[PDB]
């Protein structure tokens, strides 16, 4: 998270490397996160 | 002709003596509501949902077992006629369980569409429903006495059509059950068509049981082989 | 280089929207008139939901009102940016699109917040609205207007003086004031041409005789007085949204009658009645009287009227939808006459047509 | 006087753009549609519905869906009176069956006949 | 029995517009063979435009024959621009359909329709 | 009956009854029923063959001025032998009214083209017989407008069911987009969701 | 409450008609437009870093479809058909029977996800909040036949996405 | 609003406003995506007393259309209505 | 709770398998079959009956309006507990 | 005053209103004068070009005889004037006053069916 940012930039996610066997260095996914995660990234919520 | 001459909402029209009201609103085109009568039963009379206004009378009468008299004018779009089926709406759905969505006659109970055209939209019961004990009558009818509205078309039909004088009213006041009292199953060759005449869920057929629904059902008219009568 | 005959021809988007309407309720039907102007979704809900509600002989509440005419302006500001921005890109001024579209996103943010779609709501419904607005909705409203008189002064600064834009729209499509009326012109071509009509001002509807806006009319029947008139209406839009504001009123969102609006979900649990009329609407549908009526709204495009018949059944015997730019594509070919090849895609861009409502 | 005369019977079939595999091998149904027997309303009894035959539906490999060949089956037209769906199916060139209305006939109640003297009809209870 | 006509006051002017369609089409039939760079020949499309006039001439009432004379020209005029595709001229051949049975033996076999 | 009920107009109601005995006192060759709803919209039935000279008088009339044509709609009642209704809109800006004006048709029957009066109904009634087969006699320039090219049939008609009787598919044999037969993959399921009691006793019909 | 855009007479006068000659011998208003591009260029643009950033989105969002549970682990559909009866598109297909327990359970529940259109008017006419319309919407396919759910691939849905659709009903239910 | 004072005197000199007065991207100033739960009001037909349906149903007051004329003096011409008023041009902005 | 059938399919909660001879096995080829294996007769059979002292007893499911209709169910019977028609829980009278 | 513009696009400011109006309402009195007196018609209007030619005789202004004759411009009230001369000469061109030239069908106009 960073406040300064404008509203959109101010909270993001950095795949993980290897996810479920998958080598995903470069292939990151949109679809990655859990619905925890989801909902905090997606600025349904403040709380994470 | 011995034909006497009443009024609906002013409009004259000639009937039999002996006529009910119901029937002469037949006659002129309109359909009392109802949940007790029918037209091949006795007349009970306690569902108190036929109730009309005669014009200068101060009583509402039980359309479904009132005679016509000579010179009756009969009103059925009239306030306190409206006034008289919202109440009865309310007292019919105070002890009623929410069990449309999980109840076959939905999409065609009797209750339902009448609730939605003569009866209130909204409920001021605030106290706790009864419950009744379901019972066993045979795999033919599945049986959900919490939802019976005590309108006594079961024993009218099994005392009067079928012939088995096996259904009856026991117990007293809101405790009042319709049932055999004891573990006995209504067997008879006619016995199906109870389900038929509840206007409730009270009664469904078994073998239907949770599989489709009313308005998706697309109807034949076609004719029975199973014997002779056609 | 001249043009002596134009003949468009129409039917590529012709879906059959008004036939599939006759075999649904009239709830399951709303969603269909958010697909046919898919710019300006939220005011063909509204015209729709007046038609229903007048053969229904109910109104909607008062706060209910009051969204729909604010959602109703917002969505003013959704078409005439979407107008005014593509009309400059295909004209080549592809610069102004952009900027303008961000605030197009932000209110995009406003439909998703309160209906849950970000462009197909389906949210004014006949009897009110579907939801209440969420908490802190409003104080996002006012910040986004607050800066948007600035948006519009930059695209105002790119094109209302430039020389270059002047030299396509001076005298380009030119309609005189007795002409338009015959050929079944509404909305700002009536204003443009000098005619002196709005139908918000003329045959108001819910509170838009409550608010305060002026009405802007052009001088010369051009493509630049068109022009200028859709950016002012911009501008009367921000002051229509900052008086709903200032002015919405506590209570209720949905007709109490429950036979036509359904019951909350809270005493739909609880009570016999409610839990009844929700299975009955939600199934079978209300039962609209018998009748027609025709019941049209000014749509940012224009006049946008819906003739509604009804058999007392819960479904619609026949529902026509008429659209402004069905009636402003057939005067194409006479707006066009004598003038060059470039100078028609000027035509067909100061005449705000979406091909979804001229095929329905 | 701008006015000439036909006298031969009206036959539309050639402009309705229909494909003649559904003109000329279709039975259309003409009746009054019965009441449902779980409701005692008789509202939906008071037009006369038009409808045809059923064909073939099947089941879908991929879904188990209900799938068909046959373009008229949800096809259900209302007229007033048994002459307007008469004329509308010969103007359209549909062979037709037409069934009469089946009216109840009218029966004779007395609340006083459960109480009677000597007679079988009296009710066992109440 | 007296009804407002479309444009024939009899038969004989019905037999002639039909007579002038026929002519029109007959004479149009091998520029859309040559235009549309179709795969049939100048005698199979003649005999399809005396199939279709065949197929419809059974009428005997002039408002009927009248509207049908109209849609033709339509249908016409629609092939002498060009608005139909090759696809849309296509359309009177049914290449792709398997075709129907018409005895009663095969009808059996392959299914319930009559 | 305040909150939830929708008020009426009663000067309204009036003043549009006042007008349509004015054009039907004035035009009684043509018209031929003058009828006001219960929420103010005038309705004029009237004979087809008049169809030109009453919409001239709603145009030109000095108490009238309906100058302009808001919408033009034909409806299919199969029940009658004059199965079409043609429905005109009529909006007049000088005294800020609304019309409808309305004829009948059956298939074969030709109706005067309203073009010379309004210029808006040249497409307006044009849809008409791309939907409905209405054919409008001395129009500049009638054909189809919504429906493909080498459509059969006029979709809009109540007969006409809601998936046509041809579907387009590409065929690689003869590489192109050929017409078929339509076989749906799901049948439209059809709901009969009209319940069996009376909901309006004031439009109930007399019976036979 | 009219205004008369563009109704201005210009000046006649020396000065005024001195600068018209300067502005359009001088290309002031291009000058202007130039200004305010260049004055835009040095603004921080509006591009957000998809996949590592993503929209703001409300708990009302309606995304792909799902069938919920009671927390016990029966499941709250009880094939009433009212989400089947208010489809607009008719995507939803239910066969229902009773199974070993009796109790009123459906044995088929497809949802057509090409036929949708995404309304949310079946999980707004669910009595017991069966169905839901959930907050995913990165769920394009390769293939058209993986976009036709079954009963399995919905509650599959259902158990991946509870965590938040519980959540997203828990802060929106109270506007319902 | 993370840009330097030359810059920011660059961009508002080349605009021509003053451009951080009005800042078209969002910050601080928007609302919690969070909020409290609300409590939503009732409508005037939640009463336990003189709310009969009766007194309140619309769609039952519907009539049918009433037939003025029907085929089964010195009266004054009308008009569909009084003619319309004179729009009265802005005092707010003219334009002129 | 799922089970595997012989030729090496899972049956659903349905009880739907594909038969040996059924050419629609080709379908899942190369690819998997989807179920749950989280059957909800299983996990509903697991819930403990409830006793209470009383005639009737009301569910909802819990939460409020989070939950179910509110039904009211009778336990007269003393043979078999009484099943709540839209949760599936149990309920007994301790009398 | 001599007005600058009417503000309607192809609408062009007319030097002399007064004697085109008066001009234009004895033409339609002359044109009404063909019309039989029975018909109601020739009646109604009539009596609204009199009291029309009334008020444009009575008035030398024309500012304030615009916003009493509730016309809007004098513009537009004088292609008014020419579009019921070219009425009442259609009216005398169709003859409308006659009976009705066919009753409808039993149930023509009878919603709901
Ligand atoms: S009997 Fe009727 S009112 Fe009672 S639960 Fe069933 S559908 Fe509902
Ligand atoms: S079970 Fe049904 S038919 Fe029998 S008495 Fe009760 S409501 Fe009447
Ligand atoms: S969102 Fe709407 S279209 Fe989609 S399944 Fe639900 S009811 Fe049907
Ligand atoms: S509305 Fe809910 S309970 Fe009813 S069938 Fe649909 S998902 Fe099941
Ligand atoms: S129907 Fe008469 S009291 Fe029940
Ligand atoms: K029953
Ligand atoms: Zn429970």
């Amino acid at each position: 998270e960073d406040n300064k940012q404008f509203f959109g930039r101010h909270r993001w996610v950095i795949y993980t490397t290897e996810m479920n066997g998958k080598n995903t260095f470069w292939d990151v996914d949109g679809s990655m996160v859990p619905p925890e995660w989801h909902r905090w990234l997606h600025c349904m919520t403040d709380d994470p | 002709s011995n034909l006497i001459e009443v009024f609906v909402d002013g409009q004259s029209v000639m009937v039999e003596p002996g006529t009910t009201v119901l029937q002469a609103c037949e006659k002129v085109g309109m359909q009392i509501p109802r949940f007790c009568y029918h037209e091949r039963l006795s007349v009970a009379g306690n569902c108190r949902m036929c109730l009309v206004e005669i014009e200068k009378a101060p009583k509402v009468v039980a359309a479904c077992a009132m005679p016509v008299m000579k010179g009756w004018n009969i009103l059925t779009n009239s306030e306190k006629t409206k006034k008289a089926r919202e109440g009865v709406m309310e007292f019919l759905l105070a002890n009623h369980p929410l069990d449309c969505p999980i109840c076959d006659q939905g999409g065609e109970c009797d209750l339902q569409d009448q609730s939605m055209m003569f009866g209130s939209d909204r409920s001021r019961f605030l106290e706790g429903k009864r419950a009744v004990e379901d019972k066993n009558i045979g795999p033919l009818v599945k049986t959900i006495m919490t939802r019976c509205i005590q309108c006594t078309r079961c024993i009218r039909f099994a005392s009067e059509i079928a012939g088995v004088d096996d259904l009856g009213t026991t117990g007293r006041g809101n405790d009042m059950q319709v049932g055999t009292y004891i573990e006995k199953m209504f067997m008879s060759e006619l016995s199906g068509n109870i389900i038929d005449i509840c206007p409730v869920g009270a009664l469904t057929s078994k073998p239907y049981a949770f599989t489709a629904r009313p308005w998706e059902t697309r109807k034949t008219e076609s004719i029975d082989v199973m014997d002779a009568v056609g | 280089e001249m043009v002596r005959k134009c003949d468009p021809h129409i039917g590529l988007l012709h879906r059959g929207t008004e036939k599939l309407i006759e075999y649904k309720t009239y709830l399951q039907a709303l969603p269909y008139f958010d697909r046919l102007d898919y710019v300006s979704m939220m005011c063909n809900e509204q015209a729709y939901s007046l038609a229903v509600e007048k053969l229904l002989n109910i109104q909607p509440p008062p706060r209910a009102q009051w969204i729909r005419v604010l959602f109703g302006e917002i969505t003013r500001l959704l078409n005439h940016i979407m107008a005014v921005t593509t009309h400059a890109l295909d004209i080549g001024a592809m610069t102004p699109f952009f900027w303008m579209f961000e605030e197009r996103e932000k209110m995009f943010e406003f439909y998703e917040r309160v209906s849950g779609a970000r462009m197909h709501a389906a949210y004014v419904r006949p009897g009110g609205v579907h939801q209440d607005l969420p908490l802190g909705l409003m104080d996002d409203i006012y910040e986004f207007s607050k800066n948007f008189s600035l948006r519009i002064d930059e695209l105002e600064e790119m094109l209302t003086n430039n020389r270059i834009w002047r030299n396509r729209t001076v005298d380009i499509g030119v309609v005189t004031a007795e002409d338009a009326l015959n050929y079944g012109f509404s909305g700002v071509m009536l204003r443009g041409s000098g005619i002196q009509w709005d139908l918000r001002k003329t045959q108001p509807y819910d509170v838009y005789d409550q608010v305060e806006f002026d009405v802007p009319i052009g001088s010369r029947g051009d493509c630049y007085d068109r022009y200028l008139c859709r950016v002012e209406e911009m501008r009367q839009s921000i002051r229509i949204i900052s008086q709903c504001l200032n002015k919405m009123p506590p209570g209720e969102i949905k007709v109490d009658d429950a036979k036509v609006s359904p019951p909350k979900r809270a005493e739909m649990k609880t009570s016999m009645e409610s839990l009844i009329h929700h299975f009955k609407l939600y199934t079978e549908g209300y039962q609209v009287p018998p009748g027609a009526t025709y019941t049209a709204i000014e749509a940012p495009k224009g006049e946008f009227g819906v003739y509604l018949v009804s058999d007392g059944s819960s479904r619609p015997y026949r529902c026509k939808i008429k659209a402004p730019g069905f009636a402003h594509l057939a005067g194409l070919d006479k707006m066009s006459k004598g003038h060059m090849l470039a100078d028609v895609v000027a035509i067909i861009g100061t005449q705000d047509i979406v091909f979804g409502e001229v095929d329905r | 006087t701008q006015l000439i005369t036909v006298d031969e019977k009206l036959d539309i079939t050639t402009l309705t753009g229909v494909p003649e595999e559904h003109i000329k091998t279709r039975k259309a149904r003409i009746f009054v549609p019965a009441r449902n027997n779980m409701q005692s309303g008789v509202n939906n009894t008071k037009k006369w519905k038009m409808e045809f035959d059923t064909r073939e539906r099947w089941e879908n490999p991929l879904m188990g869906w209900a799938s068909t060949a046959d373009p008229l089956s949800n096809l259900v037209l209302t007229f007033s009176t048994k002459e307007d769906a008469i004329a509308f199916a010969e103007k359209n060139g549909w062979s037709y069956d037409v069934e009469e209305r089946k009216v109840p006939k009218p029966k004779s109640k007395s609340y006083g006949a459960n109480f009677s003297w000597n007679k079988r009809t009296r009710v066992s209870t109440k | 029995t007296s009804v407002k006509p479309i444009f024939s006051r009899d038969m004989n002017e019905a037999k002639r517009r039909v007579r002038e369609l026929y002519r029109a089409w007959y004479r149009e039939v091998p520029n859309t063979v040559h235009l549309f760079q179709l795969d049939i020949s100048v005698k199979q499309g003649r005999d399809k435009v005396r199939e279709m006039f065949k197929k419809n001439a059974h009428v005997t009432d002039p408002r009927v024959v009248d509207l049908l004379v109209i849609k033709g020209k339509m249908e016409l005029e629609e092939t002498i621009n060009v608005w139909k595709q090759r696809t849309h001229v296509m359309r009177f051949f049914h290449e792709t359909e398997a075709p129907r049975p018409k005895d009663f033996l095969s009808k059996f076999y392959v299914g319930h329709d009559p | 009956t305040r909150p939830t009920v929708r008020p009426r107009n009663d000067v309204a109601h009036k003043q549009l009854s006042a007008f349509g005995e004015y054009v039907a006192e004035i035009l009684p060759k043509y018209v031929q029923q003058v009828q006001v709803s219960c929420f103010s919209e005038l309705e004029i039935c009237i004979h087809p063959d008049g169809v030109i000279p009453v919409l001239t008088f709603l145009r030109d009339h000095s108490n009238a001025q309906f100058k302009s044509l808001a919408d033009l709609t034909a409806v299919d009642i199969p029940t009658r032998q004059n199965r079409f209704e043609i429905v005109y809109n009529l909006l007049s800006l000088r005294f800020n009214s609304r019309i409808r004006v309305k004829t009948y048709t059956d298939e074969l029957t030709p109706v005067e083209s309203s073009v010379s009066v309004y210029k808006a109904a040249n497409w307006y009634e044009r849809e008409i017989w791309d939907m409905f087969g209405v054919f409008f006699a001395n129009h500049p320039d009638l054909r189809r407008i919504l429906t493909d090219y080498g459509f059969e049939g006029h979709p809009f008609r109540k007969d006409f069911p809601l998936s046509g009787y041809v579907e387009l598919r590409y065929d690689d044999e003869v590489k192109r987009v050929v017409a078929e037969p339509v076989e749906l993959a799901q049948e439209f399921r059809k709901f009969d969701l009209n319940s069996p009691w009376e909901a309006f006793p004031a439009y109930r019909q007399p019976p036979e | 409450t009219y205004k008369y855009v563009n109704l201005r007479e210009p000046s006649m006068d020396m000065k005024s008609v001195t600068d018209r000659a300067a502005q359009t011998l001088l290309w002031t208003e291009l000058i202007r437009g130039l200004g305010m591009t260049l004055s835009y260029l040095f603004r921080e643009p509006a591009t957000i870093n998809y996949p590592f950033e993503k929209g703001p989105l409300s708990p009302r969002f309606r995304g792909e479809h799902a069938l919920r549970r009671y927390p016990s682990g029966e499941e709250r559909c009880i094939a009433c058909k009212l989400c089947e009866a208010v489809c607009p598109a008719q995507a939803i297909t239910i066969e229902a029977e009773p199974r070993a327990d009796g109790s009123r359970r459906t044995t088929r529940y497809d949802i057509d996800m090409t036929k949708c259109i995404y309304c949310g008017f079946c999980q707004e006419a669910c009595p017991v909040d069966a169905i839901v319309e959930g907050p995913n919407f990165e769920f394009s396919t390769e293939t058209h036949e993986e976009l036709l759910y079954n009963k399995e691939k919905l509650l599959n849905n259902g158990d991946k996405w509870e965590a938040e659709i519980a959540a997203n009903i828990q802060a929106d239910y109270l506007y319902r | 609003a993370s840009a330097t004072r030359l810059i920011q005197g660059l961009r508002n000199w080349a605009s021509g406003r003053d451009l951080q007065a009005k800042l078209q991207l969002r910050y601080q100033e928007i609302s919690k995506r969070t909020q409290p739960p609300p409590k939503l009001p009732v409508g005037p037909s939640h009463r336990l007393s003189n709310n009969y349906y009766c007194a309140r149903d619309g769609r039952r007051e519907a009539m049918p259309p009433s037939i003025v004329m029907s085929s089964q003096s010195e009266k004054k011409a009308v008009s569909p209505a009084p003619p319309i008023k004179r729009w009265e041009l802005s005092q707010d902005e003219p334009y002129l | 709770g799922v089970r595997t059938s012989p030729t090496g399919e899972k049956v659903t909660h349905t009880g739907q398998v594909y038969d040996d001879e059924d050419y629609r096995r080709v379908r899942f080829v190369g690819r998997q079959k989807e179920v749950n294996e989280n059957f909800a007769i299983d996990l509903i059979a697991e819930q403990p009956v409830s006793q209470v002292g009383s005639r009737v007893i009301s569910c909802d499911g819990g939460g409020g309006a989070l939950g179910h209709p509110r039904v009211y169910i009778n336990l007269d019977k003393e043979t078999k507990t009484g099943t709540c028609g839209y949760c599936g829980l149990q309920f007994r009278q301790q009398h | 005053l001599l007005k600058k513009t009417t503000g309607l696009v192809g609408l062009a400011v007319c030097e002399t209103p007064h004697e085109r109006l008066k001009i234009l309402y004895t033409k339609i009195l002359d044109v009404l004068g063909h019309i039989p007196k029975n018909a109601a018609y020739r009646k109604y209007t009539e009596q609204i070009t009199n009291e029309k030619l009334s008020i444009v005789k009575a008035e030398p202004d024309v500012k304030k005889l615009e916003e009493q004759l509730q016309g809007g411009q004098i513009e537009e009230v004088i292609l008014q004037a020419e579009n019921e001369l070219s009425l009442a000469r259609k009216m005398i061109q169709w003859k409308p006053w006659e009976p009705l030239v066919e009753e409808p069908p039993a149930s023509q106009w009878k919603w709901p069916i």
